RNA sequence: CGGGUGAGAACCCCGACGGCCUAAUGGAUAAGGGUUCCUCAGCACUGCUGAUCAGCUGAGGGUUAGCCGGUCCUAAGUCAUACCGCAACUCGACUAUGACGAAAUGGGAAACGGGUUAAUAUUCCCGUGCCACUAUGCAGUGAAAGUUGACGCCCUGGGGUCGAUCACGCUGGGCAUCGCCCAGUCGAACCGUCCAACUCCGUGGAAGCCGUAAUGGCAGGAAGCGGACGAACGGCGGCAUAGGGAAACGUGAUUCAACCUGGGGCCCAUGAAAAGACGAGCAUAGUGUCCGUACCGAGAACCGACACAGGUGUCCAUGGCGGCGAAAGCCAAGGCCUGUCGGGAGCAACCAACGUUAGGGAAUUCGGCAAGUUAGUCCCGUACCUUCGGAAGAAGGGAUGCCUGCUCCGGAACGGAGCAGGUCGCAGUGACUCGGAAGCUCGGACUGUCUAGUAACAACAUAGGUGACCGCAAAUCCGCAAGGACUCGUACGGUCACUGAAUCCUGCCCAGUGCAGGUAUCUGAACACCUCGUACAAGAGGACGAAGGACCUGUCAACGGCGGGGGUCUUAAGGUAGCGUAGUACCUUGCCGCAUCAGUAGCGGCUUGCAUGAAUGGAUUAACCAGAGCUUCACUGUCCCAACGUUGGGCCCGGUGAACUGUACAUUCCAGUGCGGAGUCUGGAGACACCCAGGGGGAAGCAAAGACCCUAUGGAGCUUUACUGCAGGCUGUCGCUGAGGACUCUCACUCCGGGAGGAGGACACCGAUAGCCG
RNA sequence: GUCUGUUAGAGUUGGUGUCCUACAAUACCCUCUCGUGAUCUAUGUGUAGGGGUGAAAGGCCCAUCGAGUCCGGCAACAGC
């Protein structure tokens, strides 16, 4: 047959790439020599193309102007800080260790210094739970108990733009416009509506997959489609 | 509100856009001053007509349910 | 719109041009590569054994 | 279109090249420009 | 129709008369073409006829730039070098560097007006102006913070030019029953100057006032008053006893493209970058090279083999009447008679494209196909149903011109809304422009997509619903590798799938298959280990036992299934709510009803469903639809049944001038015969030759080595629990690999960090091999 | 992702009209659909052959597509 769409994806052509040349900035945490002593002022609020969420532009003391992964509540004029001695207030960034247990955090690093990896989407947030001299347990937006190095930096608060999902797109056109800002090929043709040559579920006089949809995880790309390594399906039971 | 949609889209969808859009456009109290003169300026961006203050907040409303938890915690 | 005559009218793009190296009108000015001698692609001159019968 | 100085020299040559065979050459050879071209019917390179 | 030129004139040129084009048939250009441009001389070639003509032939000539482009900048992105990969390269991804990448149409130092040629022209010339660099002189020590370049979609206010129009004057023209009608009335860049809006400051002191088209503003200080900053491709003065005009060589106004400057709304969408410029004076002088510059830009200069009815980007979107209008129709400026063969015949038949048809009115037809009906605007009025938006222009009814004199809104319009009286026609949206309407049923919710070239749909998409995978050193995917997309992304994410708006809902089944988890025991490869064998080796056997399987469990919005018999059996369950003769019902025109003179149709009901049924989604559904079927009103040459007419052909004549097809012979007809479908054989009949026109009976007419069908130990695409293999994933083992059946550690190696160091760790990655899935 | 609309522009339901040695190897005319948006469009640029691209028609990748085109293998083989 012919390669399925998920395989055309990998080659990374224009159709499947994200409009990077139109993206603003990775919002990785700023690096601090040490002893904290790093504060800045929120000069403006902007719209992050890549995330459909607002982001804040900060001017730090040493004259460095950078966009920051803004939590909900940051406003122009406000003063943010990044370092160990940072004051425990919304918008501030400090090691999971200096953060009191029970505080909502966002843009959590996976490895100290990586600049944040977890909880950066609209309205989401990780809940810090346990502390220690060896590990800091964080509860990620998926509800997973994550064990992190207490030296991993994070921001206090939840990410801006909460409830973005509450409103429906209503029309294809709206969907269209957002898709046009991500690395995603849209719209989607159901494989079962394709010719047998184009996809595992293609062909047949009437549309219906010609096999069970739950594919093994060791299935080769091109064959791995439908419900991947499903532990179960349906809602019943 | 949703009237701009005519008879297209259906009940549920037209209703939620109305709810969302009404709260969305209510007079919101500015956190800096106390005057309810906040109008949305874009997705997640809010600004006060009075004090000029510009804030980050929910997408369709200046304060999300969990955005308020943070104050307490 | 037909693929024949109707679609020939849209053709006014310049691609292949006189090649500074071999003189053939094969220098693709958009690719900057001579499909004839391979100028702009190969320092060596574009040759191929299939350009002639196998025993010749 | 816009022509470069070189493209002009070439077109220029193609123009001069498009001439009658001197009347005298036909006598000297006791009785055709096989490369005679027409702007409309033919097509030059480039 | 005259005339000119010429050996020769329907089509080359002059004039008159008559026409055609108005977002183009006019003006300027991009691409592309390449000399097609100008002149002279020609007509063998090219030209749908002719030719004295020409995009043709011969010979000459033509493109002039500091200020128009290029050139400079960076965009998506491209290449070169380095690095690394690869058996290797002209191959390959990343990361560095450099360069490349925008001629109408991204950014950008500076030029206007006139004159001149056969052909160039912001380029030459005349006048005037401007920019950059440099030099010199004076000034100046400021110089880099900042501003600019530099920006989306929708609505809108204000300033304001060209244009157009109105008023009056001047110059010129036209018409001549009047006294109207037309044209012109000019004048740049640049230099100077004026400034509305926005912002801000002083004053002031509003506790209900200020302001808008609208939103809005204010004791955190409203209005008013004064002030700072501050706009036009705009006003004004110069430029200008410049230029242009035969002359006059205007002045006011309205509406106002351009251009300028504000206000508002929208985003699950956020609307470039860089060079450069300003910031940062004035004189004088010098320098400003290089490349492009003709012409066409199309029913003859481009692409389509053509001088092809096709295709082909930009701007002229403000010329007059008209009207809502960038609509029709008519007419200017400008262009053209080259969508290039002509001459004859009341000009027959027949055909194309039309006009008109009495009475009947869909009887025509598969079907109202084709045609027609309706139509603009205002007033009155408007059902079921409905997601309360809609349905709706429902339907239905009435009005409509002109003339005289007026009223109202507004600053006014050459804007709009009305009133009274008079009055013509068969007809007043008089042409043009310009919906026919209503009901029932099926389908898809809707806008949207598609088979370039027989399918526009019920198919695809969609929002909405649902399931699956993954915590990022992830899931999914590309690469042999070096590496990469997703990703300037992080579960409110994004990958993989199914269903397909809303509303009411979505039953039972885990036996088979699939996926997943578990697993005492059973089974389960290779290396190492042990036994036998071999002076060694081949080999035989053993122990251990990974994933996998057996076994167990979970799971159907996984694949799918929900029957037969009797008052359970297979194979797990045995079809719930709905719906039902269905786009699914074979029987079948099912039976009853509605409707018709009569209805295999349509609709309603019944319904035993050959063989409906719940996200293989069920039911149902307002709105929408060039989707399928049915009925009604209106209308009509669809028909009864045809007729007359119009334009172009057809026919005759001049000129030009192909193709299809051709074994031969050939004036046939009726029979027969024959490989059973004969102009040609047999027997008769008929037959003087040739030509014109016709509609096509025959030549099993012509066109394409039938595509249906079969055959070939033919081909290809697709499928799978066909045969055989190959990637890929999982898993064990050996190497990397180190110290003290389970554990600690650090030193290789891996990842995080700018770094210090941090995390991990002999695992993983990588190389090799073995088992499973594939 | 509203309505009417030959504004520009995009398209093509029906005539099974005209044409079918065409004006045209997809054309002409009337009717018809879209026309502020998932809109249309110019130029530049990227993706390449078991591979792209595809709102999916086996559609499109230069009159060529159930595997482009060129040349080479090649004087392929055939029981027809
Ligand atoms: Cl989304
Ligand atoms: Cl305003
Ligand atoms: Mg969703
Ligand atoms: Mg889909
Ligand atoms: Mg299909
Ligand atoms: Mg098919
Ligand atoms: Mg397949
Ligand atoms: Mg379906
Ligand atoms: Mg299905
Ligand atoms: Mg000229
Ligand atoms: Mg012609
Ligand atoms: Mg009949
Ligand atoms: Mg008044
Ligand atoms: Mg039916
Ligand atoms: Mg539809
Ligand atoms: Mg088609
Ligand atoms: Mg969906
Ligand atoms: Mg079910
Ligand atoms: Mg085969
Ligand atoms: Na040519
Ligand atoms: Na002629
Ligand atoms: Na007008
Ligand atoms: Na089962
Ligand atoms: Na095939
Ligand atoms: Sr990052
Ligand atoms: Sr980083
Ligand atoms: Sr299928
Ligand atoms: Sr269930
Ligand atoms: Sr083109
Ligand atoms: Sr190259
Ligand atoms: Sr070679
Ligand atoms: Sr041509
Ligand atoms: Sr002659
Ligand atoms: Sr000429
Ligand atoms: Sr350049
Ligand atoms: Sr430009
Ligand atoms: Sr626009
Ligand atoms: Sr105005
Ligand atoms: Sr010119
Ligand atoms: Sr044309
Ligand atoms: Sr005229
Ligand atoms: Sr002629
Ligand atoms: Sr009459
Ligand atoms: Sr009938
Ligand atoms: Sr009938
Ligand atoms: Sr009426
Ligand atoms: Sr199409
Ligand atoms: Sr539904
Ligand atoms: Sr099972
Ligand atoms: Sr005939
Ligand atoms: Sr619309
Ligand atoms: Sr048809
Ligand atoms: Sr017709
Ligand atoms: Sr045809
Ligand atoms: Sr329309
Ligand atoms: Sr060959």
């Amino acid at each position: 047959g012919r390669r399925i769409q998920g395989q055309r994806r990998g080659r990374g052509t224009s159709t499947f790439r994200a409009p990077s040349h139109r993206y603003k900035a990775d919002l990785e945490h700023r690096k601090v020599e040490d002893g904290d002593v790093i504060a800045g002022t929120v000069v403006d609020i902007e719209h992050d193309p890549a995330r459909s969420a607002p982001v804040a532009a900060v001017e730090f003391e040493d004259g460095d102007r950078r966009l920051i992964l803004a939590p909900e509540g940051v406003g122009v004029g406000d003063e943010l800080q990044v370092g160990v001695d940072a004051e425990i207030a919304p918008g501030n960034t400090l090691p999971l260790a200096e953060i009191p247990e029970g505080v909502p955090v966002c843009n959590v690093e996976s490895s100290p210094g990586d600049g944040g990896k977890f909880a950066r989407a609209s309205g989401v947030n990780a809940q810090l739970l346990t502390h220690d001299r060896n590990v800091a347990v964080v509860k990620l937006p998926s509800g997973e108990m994550k064990r992190l190095d207490p030296q991993c930096r994070a921001t206090i608060g939840v990410v801006g733009g909460g409830g973005r999902t509450d409103k429906p797109f209503v029309k294809a056109g709206n969907k269209h416009h957002k898709m046009k800002a991500r690395g995603t090929k849209w719209p989607n043709v159901r494989g079962v509506a394709m010719n047998a040559v184009d996809h595992p579920f293609g062909g047949g006089g009437r549309q219906h997959p010609g096999k069970p949809k739950s594919i093994s995880r060791n299935a080769p790309p091109g064959r791995k489609v439908g419900d991947i390594a499903s532990k179960r399906t349906g809602r019943g039971g | 509100r949703t009237g701009r949609f005519g008879p297209r889209y259906g009940l549920k969808i037209r209703v939620r856009v109305a709810d969302v859009e009404i709260k969305h456009k209510k007079k919101h109290k500015c956190p800096v001053c106390g005057f309810k003169k906040l109008k949305r300026a874009g997705t997640g961006i809010w600004m006060c007509g009075h004090c000029g203050y510009k804030i980050a907040g929910g997408c369709y409303q200046p304060e999300t349910v969990a955005g308020k938890a943070v104050m307490k915690a | 719109t037909g693929a024949g005559t109707p679609s020939q009218g849209k053709k006014n793009t310049t691609t292949h041009t006189k090649c500074r190296r071999c003189g053939e009108k094969s220098y693709h000015t958009k690719k900057k590569v001579c499909s004839s001698c391979g100028f702009g692609k190969s320092a060596k001159r574009r040759d191929y054994e299939w350009q002639s019968k196998a025993g010749e | 279109g816009k022509k470069s100085k070189a493209t002009k020299k070439r077109l220029a040559k193609l123009d001069n090249q498009n001439s009658r065979v001197p009347a005298w050459v036909m006598l000297k050879t006791d009785e055709r420009n096989h490369k005679r071209r027409h702007w409309r019917r033919n097509d030059t390179d480039e």
